[PDB]
């Protein structure tokens, strides 16, 4: 379930699911917290705007949610979780099995009330610690007391008292005592709501039946009743702006205002929230402020606002209607389709069964819009034909988009479920397009391509008929006709030249779009069910209903890679920008990665819920997957984007059970030396042996060309006194007689001791390799410093050791120019004892293996000949 | 940072960036009070007719 | 094919922010306007981040370890992308100015100075997968009146010191309990103090004052407290400290005055180890390196970047870049360097590895225009506005020859003939095309048939025809060599803007001003193709704009365009955000480049913020100079009516994205684009992609191990080109053994024969198997020279490059190897004595 | 100490100077230095090493000891024994208190006849060829290798970093053997440079 290169990321296109939203107040500004699937969100009451979000998903659903000042808690299973700014701060775990369902905090009280009508205090450790740790004491409510727990309140002024609310009736719990103060009467309607006025005493209760009571447990009496017949009160709030104002939510989607002073109604607003999804899940007021923010299960948070009155005088009853101020929303039902709009990840794509058409930002939640449906005027000028009644488009099937003409004209084709012709969009206005293409073959449109440069629009149809239309001016310009079942796929490659398609009947066929004949046709076992093209590679690969994958390359027309392993159809799958992976999901509850190179299965995933779409990022970064249940989509983050991932095939067996390394890795390390006889240079920067040469010279140009002023009274030995690192020769220390010129023992630097240790034992590897890693300044330091005295010990070894070094053949650049830099720094003390045997036989010996090495020279001479000749002639 | 002068001429009030305001008498040139320490620097100081001493 | 990417900017070394030394030392992170560049001194190799910021860079850090890196705009949006894999790991916006940023020396933590506040936040793990919020609060301090100038850590990652503008540094402990430890203010400071810095030992503080004040403090009894036992002070006659930076092992002290000199003080002695100047200009940044011994300046006027090795007093760098002021490039013939013109009158030549200006030349007393190789490469040409057209030779950097038209007219245009015997120029005053002769200097002839101005010029590099385009809407092919001097003008529908000839010699393309870009048939005189481009050119609405950009005219048109050396591309550019690669023989766009993303340049974006817009109108285009604090920068110099030639401070108006020229690289997949921000070089060489050549069913990464073991090596090599895996490839290349070359490469299809010279080419050039590569290379010429040579300009690039490691690198060795044997043989056959 | 605050080899080389006591003989041409010197000579001995000093009036030697209940660092007998070695070969006293401050300072010592056996004026014409007209040779030696040298006669004391007293010694020897003095200048033009730079 856990895979090596996907990791989860978080949830697009979703504010609430219908779990009533929380509000806490920090300073004068507010915010609200509202609960997504595993997850809850937190928007900013002024401008709806993301804030935060839990860090990690809860092992299970979300239930309540309540937020006092930066804290926030929320209830899942048995456990209780305190979050600030989305991280968990402390985990409440509950000692019963039954899962929490209501919770309250009032000073250092945290109430959590199971399922089974037990109320669990939580107290705090200290009066000054921030939230509620220790464990106090156990309240249960049996079924005589009163009835199942509705919901638990703390009113104002009240010490050490909750609240509880029963379906039955009401009881006021002293926590800190764990006894019932007070019972309330028996109410003969199931209690639903509970809120608390801003007057004492006094908390409103909402039953099953449209009936709103003021109940005061002071005198334990009711004051008022307001009737609402035939309708269900979901929740509750009064206006605290100084208007006696009480807003009544509903089931039915319909949010009712009362002035309590007058007893009269003040306006309804009527469907701002689908019964189908709960109608009116929450509805509060914000605390000292006539704005009201409303939420249901419809994926959607809107705030209404009531304007001052018009009348100078008798504002009171001259009540402005609330007004619409802002709101947040998304998909209804589980998208159906989704796809990136750009190159870079800013926005998405996505279509639902809720007939609407969504573009979601990846960056910011606030840019994500609701793309228009209102229709341009004809440009015949004929009368649009349709119902007055406004309905949205069918849900949508398929979509194809282009941003090479964006601004210019339409640049989206979309296909409909049930529906003969396609509609265009325009992602730069963000509204339906002035032109419609259709079939004309009596068929339903089954699929939709455009090319490259954004002029053509392919249409296939269910009849067979491929018609193309040009996206300026929607008129129609071919029509091809080869399939005579469904088309299932249409792609056109980027230089506008070869076209392939597919269909229900298992042929490919492969058009010339330009000169429009048929290059060829290519038939396959079962019949495909969708197509997705390559534009850079060239290569396209087919779902057929064998549950296969058939990767074909379309400039030979030849089946390249075919992948097996599904054991259910293939919803859909998506190439990765590079072109070398495919990623599929199947409806057995797997996504796949493929690696085409070797043809093998990667990774795997098991999805709770069937992916019903996949899409890769055109950067890479990113994976973007919709499921059957869930309004949002679920965005991955590619780890390869980061680190290499092993190409090696998964375990197909472990994998249904749960339901060479340079290769693996696509990488090659050259080799040290190919062979002995092989002349190879050193591993390195080739300007060393620039560097080296010519040191003097580069050295005299980084001077400074007037010397720098300095005071003189300056320390001696600056340099050396540094408090403590400095690597160089300088920094050198020695290691534990006769004076001796070279270097007395115990006296003596690394270097000579390897090369006097090397004449003995007649080998100068150490010495070799140290001199390879010495600094261009240190090399020409030490050769330098060599011995230039009789009897020449030194400079002979010396020689001897890079004689030794061109017979390995390796590094050979460096030790040619070791040797130039022998004979500028000794050239005169070799010249004047040229005669001298041990100088004169290690310098033969140099020369013999020297000699040797003038192949290349005749290497580099024939390919200059050659090369110039060649290229010119 | 701030200089003010009441409209008599007889006082007045400076303050400074080391979070000091200095109540002066400007016909004798004589330092009558210093808030030696304030919470932050004050950016600008006032006097009016009746003599209240405003600071920001 | 087409698939590039963006690699380094060349052109700018250093624009504003603070640059900042690798913690091996080895590297130089330095901001480059809207992006940063890593410069590695020891290996010579240069790369630029491909992320881009939408403002110029401010600070930027990258914490000990080298795996992360922060950077932060003018607006406080911050990138943190990881090091190693050079991508994006998040995107953070800290909603103020932030100033200075920097990483905890443990690397745990790192702290930001936004305003008057310090926010120490908690590093993200590198390891760990992204998240919605990879960063973690650790807390927020606010305690300083004004905004915050720099901030310092201790070196046990426990102790902040921070320096405001409120003429005061302040101490805090990162740690709750250790308050107490650290809770005090440091003041006596007249100015801003810009920086306060910890001893080794840590028991002694020492703060800089922008007056040029030193002070050491020392916890000493008057019952202990923090005193200033001791004040230093740079008598500087009117240059105030502009950055300051402390070692505190080697207890070095390097400030950067306003006067455009610096000074390197030991402390707490105050001993003047060094003083030197780098300009006029303020030094706006220094930097220390971890052992203390390379000192990195900047000045943002002029964009120079400075290396400063104290020790030695030796440049390790030494370097000056180009803003808004690149006219032209030019590739050399080998594809190693490339030279740029500017508006300054220098030409500068720059390695495109390295990425540092080998050399200069201030001949041109004006602005230079154009500049063109010769095709043998030796000598180069430039022309300039002062109305001279000089020669420039290589090998000894002198301008060995000067031209220059009797009536003194202006250039901008030039061409150089293939045999580099004559020179043409044209200018936009004179309507005639200027001839000299190379080796004399005489102007041998005037050519005239135009009758608007010559807007550019070229030289068939075949045929030796010489084809001029101008503003007359016309175009003309004039034989000028040979005994009868003959012209053909063709028509065009537009104004001529840009003109690129076929390597070929066969065919000439055009850019005009209706955004077209027409190839006509030079010996048939007769039009081949036409590409439509007016929609394909993004061009953005300028603030100071009272018109859409889509209804804007200002530029739909390439005022620059270049073919591939294949003879199958054009890539163009022009005053416009857009760079557009089309393929000739299809007509279709290839691909667009977007040249900035920066909001800094004018023509970025096409839609403008509309809360940017008020009755007075728009908020950009009122001049805040005057809330500037130093007198520099409220001082306007600007002209009334200035557009071009000048110094940025004289124009008045913001920079506008644009491209001056745009070329392909000789030997390689890639392409330069010269543009305001600098010379943008675009390349293939990654090739991430999966991009296979004739694959069957058969072939597969595993079955060309299986041949290699087999000992099928020619099979293994064509699987694996037909996979085209670059690692694939480099298996079998290598695991072929020496006496089976010569066979493998008399069978190679002649279809691979383009592939394998091209990866030859570029391992060659950077692989230690020098013999290895020549034994390839000699078998495959010897077994398909004749094939190349039929088909020249398929081969092209490669060849190119085969040449390029044959001479730069192999011809080095064997000039070191041979000069050795000759000094061999005369110490020892010479008689020495006495 | 700041609340931030955070939480017996022998470096003369060729002469044996070596509750522990070492004794150092002065020879008579140093006596009167020292006596001049000696208000500033104790002081860093006697305070920062924490050793007890004396001079033997009748052995006309330096007596340092290490005091067990006062003296902490148990080579602060060595390095003090060091310090007025140097004095005593004739370093100067700022010189040799560099010995004391810093730890990688190293004296290395020997004599013309070592490198090669000359007499007569062939000895004079090399120890002449060493200083040079007024000490020009022997002060170049000092300014390119960082070395401060002492030219007693033909006993040469050679006082720096390991490697700097290192590349005085080949341009010593090389003068003593005669090698042509522009080579020499040469050489030490480039060493100087070599040695600051770091690569």
């Amino acid at each position: 379930k856990n895979s090596k290169i996907f990791s989860p990321f978080r949830i697009i296109g979703n504010v609430s699911n219908g779990v009533p939203f929380a509000t806490g107040t920090l300073g004068s500004t507010f915010y609200i917290v509202t609960c997504v699937g595993k997850t809850f969100q937190i928007y900013d009451a002024n401008t709806l705007h993301l804030l935060f979000v839990s860090e990690k998903e809860t092992p299970s659903s979300i239930v309540a949610l309540s937020a006092h000042f930066h804290y926030v808690y929320a209830a899942y299973e048995n456990k209780v979780g305190i979050y600030k700014r989305g991280i968990e701060e402390h985990l409440l775990e509950l000692e019963t099995d039954a899962n929490v369902e209501h919770l309250c905090i009032f000073g250092d009280y945290l109430c959590a009330s199971t399922d089974d009508n037990s109320i669990f205090i939580y107290k705090k450790s200290d009066p000054q610690d921030k939230y509620p740790s220790e464990f106090y004491t156990k309240l249960t409510v049996t079924e005589i007391q009163g009835g199942e727990i509705v919901s638990l309140q703390h009113l104002a002024t009240y010490l050490n008292k909750l609240t509880v609310v029963t379906k039955s009736n009401v009881l006021l719990f002293n926590v800190r005592t764990g006894k019932l103060v007070f019972t309330s009467n028996e109410f003969p309607d199931q209690i639903t709501t509970a809120e608390p006025a801003p007057v004492l005493d006094i908390i409103a209760l909402g039953t099953v039946t449209g009936e709103v009571i003021m109940f005061n447990m002071r005198k334990g009496k009711r004051i008022r009743t307001i009737k609402i017949p035939q309708s269900r009160i979901s929740s509750l709030s009064f206006r605290t702006d100084g208007s006696s104002h009480l807003s009544v939510g509903t089931s039915s989607g319909d949010l009712i205002f009362y002035d309590l002073d007058r007893r009269s109604r003040i306006h309804v607003l009527k469907n701002i929230h689908r019964e189908s999804y709960g109608g009116v899940t929450q509805a509060t007021f914000l605390n000292g402020q006539p704005i009201i923010v409303t939420s249901g299960g419809d994926n959607s948070l809107k705030e209404y606002v009531f304007d001052p009155s018009l009348s100078q005088g008798s504002g009171d009853v001259v009540v402005q209607p609330p007004r619409y101020l802002r709101s947040r929303g998304g998909h209804s039902q589980p998208p159906s389709y989704i796809a990136f709009a750009d190159s870079q990840s800013h926005f998405m794509l996505s279509a639902s069964k809720d007939r609407s058409l969504w573009s979601f930002s990846l960056r910011k939640d606030a840019q994500s819009q609701e793309m228009s449906q209102r229709l341009h005027k004809k440009q015949d000028g004929g009368r649009v034909g349709g119902s007055t009644i406004k309905s949205k488009f069918p849900e949508i099937v398929a979509l194809a988009i282009e941003n090479a003409r964006i601004g210019e004209w339409e640049n989206i084709i979309t296909a409909h479920k049930d529906e003969k012709f396609a509609r265009t969009w325009d992602m730069r206005n963000k509204r339906v397009g002035r032109w419609t293409f259709d079939t004309t073959d009596d068929g339903f449109v089954k699929s939709v391509a455009m090319s490259q440069c954004g002029n053509f629009g392919f249409i296939g149809s269910s009849n067979g008929s491929i018609t193309i239309y040009n996206m300026q001016s929607g008129i129609l310009r071919k029509k091809y006709k080869l399939h005579k079942r469904a088309v299932t796929g249409i792609s056109l490659d980027g230089m506008n030249r070869k076209m392939v398609s597919c269909g229900l009947d298992g042929i490919v066929g492969f058009y010339d779009f330009n000169k429009s004949t048929l290059l060829g046709k290519l038939k396959l076992d079962a019949p495909i069910t969708a197509m997705v093209y390559h534009r850079s590679s060239d290569l396209f690969a087919l779902a057929l209903d064998d549950l296969s994958i058939v990767v074909i390359d379309a400039v030979t027309q030849r089946v390249v890679r075919q992948l097996w392993g599904h054991s259910n159809r293939i919803t859909a799958f998506d190439f990765s920008p590079e072109g070398r992976w495919i990623v599929s999901a199947s409806l057995d509850s797997t996504i796949r990665t493929w690696d085409l190179p070797t043809g093998g299965c990667i990774d795997g995933i098991i999805v709770d819920n069937v992916a019903t779409n996949v899409k890769f990022s055109p950067n890479g970064d990113l994976l973007a997957t919709t499921h059957v249940t869930g309004n949002g989509i679920c965005i991955w983050t590619n780890r390869a984007q980061f680190k290499t991932v092993s190409t090696r095939t998964i375990d197909e067996s472990e994998f249904a059970r749960m339901a060479l390394n340079d290769i693996d890795f696509n990488t090659y390390t050259s080799l040290e030396q190919i062979d002995k006889e092989l002349l190879t240079l050193s591993i390195g920067p080739r300007s060393k042996m620039n560097t080296l040469l010519h040191l003097d010279v580069i050295r005299k140009r980084s001077k400074p060309k007037e010397a720098p002023k300095k005071s003189e009274k300056l320390p001696f030995f600056l340099q050396l006194s540094g408090e403590k690192v400095r690597e160089g020769i300088a920094h050198e220390t020695p290691e534990e007689n006769k004076f001796k010129v070279t270097g007395r023992l115990g006296f003596e630097s690394h270097f000579t001791k390897q090369l006097r240790e090397g004449s003995q034992s007649k080998d100068y590897s150490s010495l070799l390799a140290t001199l390879i890693n010495f600094s261009p300044a240190a090399v020409d330091l030490e050769i330098r410093s060599l011995n230039s005295f009789e009897p020449f010990d030194e400079i002979v070894w010396f020689i001897d050791a890079l004689t030794q070094g061109l017979k390995s053949n390796k590094n050979f650049e460096l030790y040619e120019t070791f040797m130039s830099l022998l004979f500028k720094a000794h050239g005169d003390v070799i010249h004047a004892n040229n005669k001298n045997q041990d100088i004169a036989s290690a310098l033969q010996n140099w020369e013999d293996v020297h000699k040797k090495e003038d192949r290349l020279d005749d290497l580099v001479k024939f390919c200059m000949g050659v090369a110039a000749f060649v290229t010119t002639a | 940072n701030s200089i003010a002068i009441d409209r008599s001429g007889y006082y007045m009030a400076t303050t400074g960036a080391d979070r000091s305001m200095k109540i002066w008498d400007i016909r004798n040139f004589k330092q009558l009070h210093s808030v030696e320490s304030l919470p932050t620097p004050g950016t600008n100081v006032s006097i009016s007719d009746t003599g209240l001493l405003a600071l920001s | 094919k087409s698939d590039f990417k963006f690699s380094n900017l060349l052109g700018t070394v250093y624009r504003q922010g603070n640059i900042t030394f690798s913690d091996d030392g080895k590297q130089l992170l330095s901001p480059v306007g809207n992006r940063v560049s890593v410069f590695d001194l020891i290996n010579n190799k240069s790369f630029t981040f491909e992320y881009e910021h939408r403002k110029n860079i401010a600070a930027i850090d990258l914490n000990k370890q080298g795996t992360l890196l922060i950077s932060i705009d003018e607006d406080g949006r911050a990138i943190l992308v990881n090091f190693k894999a050079r991508n994006v790991l998040h995107h953070f916006n800290f909603k103020e100015k932030c100033s200075a940023v920097k990483f905890s020396p443990d690397g745990r933590l790192f702290a930001l100075a936004s305003g008057r506040f310090l926010q120490i936040w908690k590093t993200p793990d590198v390891n760990k997968d992204r998240q919605f919020a990879p960063f973690v609060r650790h807390r927020v301090h606010a305690g300083h009146f004004q905004d915050i100038t720099s901030l310092t850590w201790s070196q046990d990652s426990r102790f902040i010191l921070t320096t405001s503008k409120d003429l005061s540094a302040k101490i805090w402990s990162v740690d709750s309990e250790e308050k107490n430890l650290a809770a005090t203010t440091f003041n006596g400071h007249r100015d801003y103090v810009m920086g306060a810095f910890f001893s080794h030992d840590q028991e002694k503080i020492y703060t800089v004052s922008k007056d040029g004040a030193v002070f050491v403090w020392e916890f000493t009894k008057r019952k202990y407290s923090w005193r200033i036992t001791k004040k230093h002070f740079f008598y500087a006659n009117q240059a105030k400290v502009k950055c300051v930076t402390f070692h505190p092992a080697t207890r070095l002290l390097a400030v950067g005055f306003t006067s455009g000199e610096f000074r390197l003080y030991d402390l707490p002695d105050f001993t003047l180890i060094q003083q030197l100047s780098m300009g006029q200009n303020p030094v706006n940044t220094v930097s220390v390196n971890q052992t203390g011994e390379w000192l990195a300046f900047g000045s943002s006027k002029l964009g120079q970047l400075l290396v400063y090795e104290w020790q030695s007093e030796s440049y390790i760098l030494k370097q000056q870049g180009h803003f808004d002021s690149t006219n032209s490039l030019a590739y050399s013939p080998d594809g190693s360097r490339v030279v740029t013109a500017s508006e300054d009158g220098k030409i500068k030549v720059w390695d495109i590895t390295s990425g540092f200006c080998l050399a200069t030349f201030e001949e041109h007393t004006s602005s230079v225009t154009a500049v063109q190789f010769a095709k043998r490469g030796q000598v180069m040409f430039s022309s300039s506005l002062d109305g001279t057209v000089r020669a420039w030779d290589l090998i000894r950097y002198r301008n060995f020859r000067t031209f220059t038209g009797t009536e003194r007219i202006q250039f901008n245009c030039l061409a150089v003939d293939p045999s580099g015997e004559v020179v043409c120029a044209g200018s936009l005053d004179n309507f005639d095309i200027h001839v000299w002769s190379v080796q004399t200097g005489q102007l041998l002839d005037a050519l005239s048939g135009h009758e608007g101005p010559v807007s550019c010029l070229s030289f068939s590099q075949e045929n030796s025809v010489l084809a001029s385009a101008s503003w007359d809407k016309t175009i003309r092919i004039w034989s000028i060599f040979g005994r009868s001097q003959q012209v053909e003008p063709i028509e065009v529908y537009s104004d001529v803007l840009a003109l690129s000839m076929r390597p070929d010699g066969k065919e000439v393309a055009v850019s005009t001003l209706k955004g077209q870009i027409s190839i006509f048939n030079i010996e048939d005189a007769k039009q081949v193709g036409n590409i439509d481009c007016r929609k394909d050119i993004i061009s953005g609405r300028f603030n100071q704009d009272r018109f859409t950009a889509k209804n804007s005219e200002r530029s739909k048109f390439f005022t620059t365009i270049h073919y591939s050396f294949d003879g199958m591309a054009i890539v163009a550019g022009g005053n416009n955000n857009s760079i557009c690669l089309y393929d000739v023989p299809n007509e279709v766009l290839l691909k667009r480049f977007i040249v900035s993303r920066n909001m800094a340049l004018n023509g970025t974006l096409e839609f403008l913020n509309s809360k940017k817009m008020t009755e007075a109108g728009s908020l950009d285009l009122i001049d805040d100079a005057g809330e500037n604090s130093d007198l520099e920068d409220r001082i306007d110099n600007s002209l009334p009516g200035s557009q071009r030639g000048g110094d940025l401070s004289t124009r008045k108006m913001r920079p506008e994205v644009r491209v001056t020229s745009v070329q392909f690289s000789p030997t390689a997949n890639a392409f330069a684009a010269a543009s305001t921000e600098g010379l943008l070089i675009y390349s293939t060489n990654d090739t991430i992609l999966f991009d296979p050549f004739d694959l069957d069913v058969d072939v597969t990464p595993h079955s060309t191990v299986e041949a290699l073991r087999e000992k099928q090596f020619l099979n293994a090599l064509v699987m694996a080109f037909r996979l085209n895996e670059e690692y694939l490839i480099n298996k079998v290349y290598e695991a072929i053994p020496i006496k089976e070359i010569p066979l493998v490469a008399s069978n190679i299809p002649a279809i691979y024969l383009p592939r394998i010279l091209k990866f030859i080419g570029d391992f060659a050039i950077e692989s230690q198997h020098i013999e290895f590569n020549l034994i390839w290379i000699k078998a495959l010429l010897s077994a398909s020279g004749g094939y190349i040579n039929e088909h020249k300009y398929l081969f092209s690039t490669a060849m190119r490059s085969i040449q390029r490691f044959i001479v730069r690198v192999a011809k080095e060795v064997v000039n070191t190897t041979t000069d050795n044997k000759y000094t061999y043989r005369f110490l020892v056959s010479t008689d020495g004595s006495m | 100490v700041a609340p931030t605050a955070l939480k017996g080899s022998s470096r003369i080389i060729g002469i044996n100077n070596t509750f522990e006591s070492r004794k150092i003989m002065v020879p008579p041409h140093r006596m009167t230095p020292l006596r001049n010197s000696w208000t500033k000579i104790y002081p860093p001995l006697v305070e920062h090493l924490k050793l007890q000093v004396r001079m033997n009036l009748k052995t006309k030697s330096v007596e340092l000891r290490t005091n067990p209940k006062f003296t902490t660092d148990p080579g602060a007998l060595q390095k003090g024994a060091d310090f007025i070695k140097a004095f005593t070969l004739g370093f100067d006293l700022d010189d040799s208190i560099a010995l004391l401050r810093l730890d990688d300072l190293y004296i290395e010592t020997f004599e013309v006849k070592d490198v090669k056996t000359l007499t007569g004026d062939h000895l004079s014409r090399a120890i002449g060829r060493i200083a040079g007209k007024d000490g020009k040779t022997k002060f170049a030696i000092e300014n390119a290798t960082r070395t401060r040298i002492v030219l007693a006669d033909s006993k040469i004391h050679i006082l720096g970093g390991f490697t700097h007293i290192r590349m005085a010694r080949e341009s010593v020897v090389s003068l003593i053997l005669g090698s042509p003095p522009g080579k020499v200048y040469g050489n030490l033009r480039t060493v100087a440079s070599r040695l600051k730079e770091r690569y």
